[PDB]
């Protein structure tokens, strides 16, 4: 640290970078209409997860 | 050929009678028709083989088809005995019927309708009805919605 010191960093965000970063990310976590892979684990409840379910028992 | 190919509607092998009655008389052309009858025994079993053969492949066809012909109708429209449609299902449970329902009560037959499981089978056709419905849904909706903007 001796001749060479450093400096404080924040940040800023606008509501544009806020809601377009935001719904662009919650799009990228959400689906394209969003119902879509909605029944489909709901049918994997009856496909896949009870050997998960009894896997889980 | 083209009529061996698929899709074969039930027809008449009489109509196949002066085809290959023919298709020894003339010597334009196969004329080794006469050499397919060539042994005493062998042609007759090609013959058998072969009516048995296509009378056998038909009913490959036609189970594919869930529409239930309803073979007691289909051994009258065959004409032909309903106890060598017995032989044709020993030829069939060779041929794997396996998967078929036979009945005590009538003589009509289900070439479907399995024990049918809702986690599997409903589950299958609930699966790619509702998905197929969800996403053929979508494509031309914004689609079209790209079409109504070359009207302005």
């Amino acid at each position: 640290n001796r001749h060479y010191y450093s400096i404080t960093i924040n940040y800023r965000k606008n509501e544009l970078e806020q809601k377009m970063l935001l719904n662009l990310h919650k799009k990228s976590w959400m689906e394209g209409l969003t119902l879509q892979d909605y029944s489909e684990h709901c049918k994997h409840n009856e496909s896949v997860v009870k050997e998960m379910l009894e896997l889980a028992k | 050929l083209l009529k061996l190919f698929t899709t074969m509607e039930l027809m008449r092998w009489s109509t196949l009678v002066e085809d290959y009655g023919m298709e020894l008389r003339k010597g334009s052309l196969e004329s080794p028709a006469t050499d397919v009858f060539g042994s005493t025994e062998e042609g007759e079993k090609r013959w058998k083989d072969l009516k048995n053969r296509v009378v056998e492949h038909n009913i490959r066809i036609m189970a594919k088809y869930y529409t239930r012909i309803t073979m007691k109708r289909m051994a009258q429209l065959l004409d032909l005995s309903v106890d060598e449609s017995e032989a044709f299902l020993s030829n069939l449970v060779v041929n794997k019927t396996i998967f078929a329902k036979v009945d005590r009560l009538a003589g009509i037959i289900n070439f479907q309708r399995p024990k049918d499981p809702n986690n599997l089978l409903n589950d299958w056709s609930q699966k790619l009805n509702s998905l197929m419905s969800l996403v053929n849904k979508t494509t031309h909706l914004i689609a079209k919605e790209e079409m109504i903007h070359n009207l302005q």
